[PDB]
């Protein structure tokens, strides 16, 4: 309805995008950590077997 | 006269090939292991 400045809408939209990107970073970090487990039992992990 | 041998030949004597191993099965095992740990 044109009741706020357009710079306020731009800032809010950019904030949403930035939050999405930060969430992506966190998710990929967690996925990277899970690459070393692969959901196997404790005795099946390579180090314990070695 | 021919007292000392003076000829060469490009063919070996007494070739033995047994005890030479083929590495296919171990390569299959390696592929299987690598595929299991990639997800």
């Amino acid at each position: 309805a044109n009741l706020i400045g357009r710079e306020e809408l731009q800032h809010a939209r950019d904030a949403v995008t930035s939050a999405q990107a930060q969430l992506d970073v966190a998710i990929q970090q967690y996925n990277a950590n899970q690459a070393m487990i692969l959901g196997t039992k404790l005795e099946d992990q390579p180090a314990v077997q070695q | 006269g021919q007292v000392l041998a003076n000829k060469v030949r490009s063919t070996p004597v007494a070739v033995s090939t047994a005890r030479e191993i083929s590495l296919a099965p171990v390569n299959k095992l390696i592929d299987d292991i690598v595929k299991a740990n990639a997800g």
